[PDB]
């Protein structure tokens, strides 16, 4: 499950939004007014995601592997950019892995859902076009299926 | 188990209302969902509709696909884009196939003609596919193309949110009950929920409902029961939320016995799929035994299904449970021969296809990735070993249990119609109600890409119902308060009973929503073919969960809350419940194992084509309390021969 | 799961030590060491010595008796004082075909004729002794009597506390590991303990040292994971202390696969002791089949065991098994049908016996009642289902896994003496060191009866002992203050590693006591034989086991605990973690499958006469950490014939 | 588990000692030493006994059943006296079932260990006689076995 690291989190200093509290995607992260640090409230009920530890401006939030099944020592640091994201495997006997894949090839935020579509009509809507059908499908025509005989 | 560190306690008639008023309400915004507000949004302008979208979590990584995936498990390739090229047909047999016969091959040929677009369309918006130094999609099986996924769910979140406007999306609110028409018995008119970040009652006034929101895990024990609970296979954010409020309204459910049961890597569930399909690794018991070979003459009593190619994944699983039952465990993926057989010697080749099999992991279940590091485990030096996990319901992988959907006009045959007062495109059994992704049953395999096209055939078709029937439903004001009183009721009872114990999780006159889950957890997997006897039951056993299920939905009367954290998972718990009952239901009505592998029915160990080759759709009657089935014979659709 | 609710930690150079000094100490104060202390306090007259028990709760309610028991489960009856007189002859025959064939029949007749004493004087001391109109002991079956035993341990708590006096008495002190003389590597010198009520370190200095320490529960996951995995059958209060401090000293362990597995009511794990052979219960599956008759037919290839009467218990237990294998469960006991058959239509007769069924639970498994009465089950009306509970390690009961022991001068042969340094009653190979009761194994069947009385044997060979050898053992201070920093690392690892998370339980450098546990629990359960596998394994699974068990080994260097009680519940897991290890290696040693209904070998299927009719013995040598195995065979000892 | 009542219990504050934290086997019952009022630390670990329920002089203790497998609504209440205890089974569905059963035929703290036993002897400490045999065992003599020719 996820854990905060004290030393690095700050809270989510100034800026307008959690950014872990904001991401999880089974409400765990959650901030402790208090100590105005992040923690998970229910780590039984935590993926290992990583979408905290992934939008931790602070790269304050690491992954420590479920006890039931986990010895102690191993962990993945991963550092997401634009373009890519690089991923350090740090083994329990201490064998370091690095590695670096691809997550996009465009700039974020620059998605123009209907790009080059034309409008939709009426008559369309009663068709079984979906929006850039059939053209996006790459075919010559919209795809026709045989119906058993 | 929870343990909160502060209260956060409402009564209903403390918590203000807000009403939201829209025409087309997605609820849940995973890879379905998301597709449905894409292409919703194309159409809408055609009447100016407002479509709305709720999701429980954040867009950006809410779902299945929070890790990202490392591969588009549908993608047919109608033209050559991939390694590999395929026919509609040949898909539309697969997954009748795979389903052991039954499919609704009108609603898989539907999406099959629609998922490349779809696919394409991802590429467009920044999803990097992996290309061979010919520009081909890397292909990992016959169906799959191979893709750097890490993001794929925030690029799904970005080409929605651009197209509905995030003015139209509500996150952190939890939907838990569909709203009907006033004025018709069958209709929807909307639904209530909560917010999970302060105290807001929801009420969403709408025309259609789209339900979106992924299947149902933790229904059974887990293989790992501490903090490893929450390492299920399928999403644990899934909690069968559609199917509870889909039922409850009156949609009739369908092949809801069938729940899919995943072989993978053992305790961390790290995916299979590119290490049989692309790597091409072997799987074998603790003797050296590649059982594929070993229990093939095992599958020859299931003609032609057992003949088919690929050969049937619960056909696969029931080779594994063969193995498992003599006692041949270990069971290994041999990663280490897999390696050394495709590098050939070529050092640099190794380091490239060992860079493959880490983004297999890193780019979509970490935990395996973090499970062989805690373990020492190098993949190059030394097997893993895997096994099934427990059972989970949803209809958009290889599991078909959801609800009985309509299909597209040119398509759908009359024998497929009878049942739906409207024939719309997705449209379950209550007009103006769809399903799509994992809560549309009978259609299987669609996946990301076809969950996602799924979502924007019942867009378009919604809308189509909109401007064509022209509803305008009214919501029962009396029962929206009941439902708020209910809503928050597991708080204002925690409040009410909480003196009588100096402990807040032991009190008799109330269970916290974890105790009721361990329950639920321990009863579906002792009497509805769990873990706990390697996937089989039988109609005594399945009648004893019926009874024990009893117990339990009547005290989900008694639920306790103790923060809003804690009462959505209230509500979760309810959905999980009703989502088993439905399950326990189905399978004790199918008398036959269709699918051994995913489950057996002792007393009816055998396939049974001659009176069994249909589907089972069922209707809960809130009002009677009663449950009715039905048997709808499964017909062939598309042209295909064994 | 545990959740302090403040902290109390101690580093252990502030924690001030407590020497004690003593002639016997008797290590756990449950039924054997209650009975330790009152013969000890007899004898040790003789030399002006002392005694000393240490009890790591209160005497008056600790151990497995905790509830009282329902009845005595020895008793010969040499003399007629009940229903049915019996000899010692049938006794030791009947023990060694129920452990199939492998008793140490000279330490089951030296405890058999001693047992009937014991409850003789239990009854003298305020034991309510179920009787017949006559005044005879009522018998619930061949060996067992019936007894009004709700206060049983505070009866006999109060016997030894009496006998041997409040002063000598240290509670709430936990005992983690013994001491050894200095000047002799296989002889013991003492203990050390911490106080669980204040900080205080216990150093014992004695010249003998008794093991009653009871056996060891929870190493295997339960078939309830939640709040009901404090439901286990047997005694959760006993973690395998005595087996990890004797077996690191280098006391030779016996028979420690011999797991035993209970066939007990479902869930609540109540007694069906008194519903098999007093109330003339029958067990069926689902369809109403008395499966000890329908598979009758499979005992028969064990012979003679097979063929005895009564079946032995793995044998019973083996039937079951196939049951559930061949899914036929729910397994039900029909006690709606055994009141009825008993009462013959007399209504009086009927309140009468259900009076009785209802006191057989209340005198000691109050949970069963108490889950009748949440599920609304009314015994003379519907029957209620039975199942096997997860393994459990122990020697006392039907299991009989323990310390290889010495035995009577009289008795025992030159075939079981080879081993032991000092030929004293009930010593282990460890000179001055004894084990009784759940720890002394190779002579089960001893119950609270049998291990009373073999704690009084040890208890009179430890004074002899000390008398004739003047034993003057010295412990080792730098040993010792090793130790005392042992003792409390976890508290002091919990305060240098904490800020590493805002999370207390979740550390990236340390495990809790329920951490650790969850784990055991799981790798014994996957690979050892547990409830996961239907209790089958392998040598793959086992030697598998030996490298998960070997991770956590290394992982309890870096426990954690928050308080005093969690830094018990921390020793409570080494202890069970070494139990588990020496459980695994001997399971991997025996090459058969001699007791089929506890555990299978699915390589190894068939017992084996020609070559494993013998005692498996083990011994850990600390400093080397090594383990040795070497075969003792059996060799029948008393008169008796099949 | 065991929880305690709030209204019924007063911290054992007129006792010498605290009741439930003394008797448990698990070390389970302890004192919350603001409220002064006692509680299960850790319920998963109770093995539902009784001891502390029976040992509360202000009946303040009960038993709710695991929730793993328990219905709400059930309960098993005893009142333990000196020679014998009575018992109440209430069930979900509303029956009520009493029961009395003995304890103990002497009075409390009533045992004199060795009554009627000869003082031991070195030459009685060589021999396989245990105290107050052979005549305890109901014998004149003790018991002989045969062993194997
Ligand atoms: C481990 C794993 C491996 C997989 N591997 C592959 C692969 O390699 N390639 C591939 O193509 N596909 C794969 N899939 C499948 C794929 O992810 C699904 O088919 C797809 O996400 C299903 O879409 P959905 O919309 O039905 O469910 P999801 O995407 O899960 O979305 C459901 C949404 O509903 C929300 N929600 C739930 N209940 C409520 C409520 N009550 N109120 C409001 N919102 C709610 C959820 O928070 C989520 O946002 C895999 C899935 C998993 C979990
Ligand atoms: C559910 C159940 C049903 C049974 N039914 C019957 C029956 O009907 N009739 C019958 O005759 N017998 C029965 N028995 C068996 C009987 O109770 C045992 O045989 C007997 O109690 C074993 O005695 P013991 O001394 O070995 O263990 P126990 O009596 O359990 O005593 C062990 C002691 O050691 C203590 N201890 C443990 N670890 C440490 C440590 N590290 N430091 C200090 N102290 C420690 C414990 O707190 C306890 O006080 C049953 C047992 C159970 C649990
Ligand atoms: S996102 Fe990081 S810095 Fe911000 S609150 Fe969470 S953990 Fe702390
Ligand atoms: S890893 Fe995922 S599930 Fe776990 S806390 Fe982080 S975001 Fe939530
Ligand atoms: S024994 Fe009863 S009154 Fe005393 S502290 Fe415990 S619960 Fe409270
Ligand atoms: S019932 Fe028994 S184990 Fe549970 S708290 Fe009470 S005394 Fe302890």
């Amino acid at each position: 499950p996820s854990f905060v690291n004290p030393e690095k989190c700050d809270g989510c200093k100034a800026l307008e939004r959690t950014a872990c509290e904001y991401i999880c995607p089974n409400d765990l992260m959650t901030l402790d007014k208090e100590k105005m640090k992040a923690y998970n409230r229910e780590p039984d009920m935590c993926w290992e995601c990583y979408s905290c530890v992934k939008m931790c401006p602070q790269g304050a939030i690491d992954v420590r592997g479920y006890v039931d099944y986990s010895p102690l020592g191993g962990a993945c640091v991963p550092m997401r950019g634009t373009s890519d994201i690089m991923w350090t495997v740090k083994y329990r006997n201490g064998k370091v892995l690095r590695f670096k894949f691809a997550i996009r090839t465009t700039p974020w935020g620059s998605i123009q859902p209907f790009e080059g579509f034309p409008e939709p009509t009426e008559e369309a809507l009663k068709s079984e076009l979906l929006a850039g059908e059939p053209e996006i499908i790459g075919t010559s025509e919209f795809p026709q299926v045989k119906k058993k005989a | 188990v929870y343990y909160p560190k502060k209260y956060e306690l409402y009564k209903a008639d403390e918590v203000p209302t807000e009403v939201v008023e829209t025409d087309i309400l997605i609820i849940g915004g995973g890879f379905s969902g998301c597709g449905a507000a894409y292409e919703a949004a194309y159409w809408a302008k055609l009447g100016g509709l407002k479509v709305t979208l709720v999701e429980k979590a954040a867009v950006e990584r809410s779902g299945a696909v929070a890790q990202g995936l490392s591969a588009i498990n549908t993608y047919i390739d109608l033209t050559g884009r991939s390694e590999r090229q395929n026919t509609l047909e040949d898909y539309v047999r697969y997954v009748t196939l795979d389903m052991m016969g039954l499919a609704r091959e009108d609603l898989v040929a539907d999406y099959a003609r629609h998922v490349d677009g779809t696919v394409h369309l991802f590429e467009k918006w920044g999803l990097p596919i992996w290309k061979t130094p010919d520009g081909k999609y890397v292909r990992e099986g016959q169906w799959q193309i191979m893709i750097h996924g890490e993001s794929y769910k925030p690029i799904i979140a970005e080409a929605a949110k651009m197209a509905v406007g995030e003015e139209n999306i509500y996150e952190r609110v939890f939907i838990f009950e569909l709203l009907k028409d006033k004025n018709d018995p069958n209709a929807v008119a909307g639904a209530v929920g909560f917010s999970v970040r302060e105290p807001k009652f929801y009420v969403f006034k709408a025309k259609a409902v789209i339900l979106a929101t992924g299947g149902a895990t933790l229904l059974f024990r887990p293989r790992s029961t501490g903090e490893a609970a929450g390492r299920t296979w399928y999403a644990i954010f899934d909690t069968g939320s559609g199917y509870y409020m889909g039922l409850k309204a009156g949609a009739m459910l369908t092949q809801f016995e069938h729940r899919f049961i995943p072989f993978r890597f053992k305790d961390g569930y790290g995916p299979v799929g590119a290490w049989f399909l692309f790597f091409k690794c072997k799987a074998k018991n603790a003797y050296g035994e590649e059982y594929i070979k070993t229990r093939a003459a095992e599958l020859e009593k299931y003609k032609p299904y057992g003949a088919a190619q690929p050969i049937p994944t619960p056909l696969r699983n029931h080779q594994v449970m063969l193995e498992i039952m003599d006692g041949n465990q270990p069971i290994y993926m041999h990663t280490e021969e897999a390696l050394a057989e495709l590098a050939g010697g070529d050092k640099k080749k190794l380091k490239h296809i060992y860079e493959e099999a880490f983004e297999d992991f890193l780019d979509m279940t970490v935990s395996q990735a973090l499970l062989w590091a805690c373990q020492n485990i190098d993949p190059q030096e030394q097997p893993s070993e895997a096994a099934p996990a427990e059972p989970y319901i949803m209809g958009s992988h290889s599991g078909e249990a959801g609800f009985w959907v309509c299909g597209p006009e040119d398509l759908m045959p009359e024998e497929y119609a009878k049942l739906f007062p409207l024939k719309y495109n997705r449209m379950t059994t209550v007009k103006g109600l769809f399903a799509i992704g994992d809560c549309a049953g009978a259609n299987p395999h669609k996946f990301s890409s076809g969950s996602f096209t799924e979502g924007r055939i019942a867009a378009k078709a919604a809308v189509r119902f909109i401007l064509e029937q022209k509803p305008n439903p009214e919501i029962d004001d009396a029962v929206v308060e009941e439902l708020k009183k209910k809503a928050y009721a597991p708080m204002e009872r925690f409040m009410q009973y909480k003196d009588l114990s100096t402990a807040d999780d032991v009190n008799p006159e109330y269970i916290l929503p974890w105790q009721g889950l361990v329950r639920l957890q321990k009863i579906m997997d002792e009497y509805a073919a769990g873990i706990a006897t390697i996937y089989k039951t039988n109609e005594k056993m399945l009648q004893r969960a019926l009874e024990l299920l009893a117990f339990l939905k009547e005290d989900l009367e008694k639920l306790a809350a103790r923060d809003l954290h804690e009462l959505m998972r209230a509500w979760e718990l309810v959905h999980r419940v009703w989502t088993a009952e439905a399950h326990v239901r189905h399978m004790l009505f199918r008398k036959e194992t269709r699918w051994p592998g995913y489950y057996y029915r002792t007393d009816y160990p055998e396939l049974n084509d001659e009176e069994w080759k249909c589907f089972v759709c069922s209707k809960y009657d809130a009002e009677k309390d009663e449950w009715t089935f039905e048997k709808v014979p499964y017909v062939q659709v598309i042209e295909w021969s064994f």
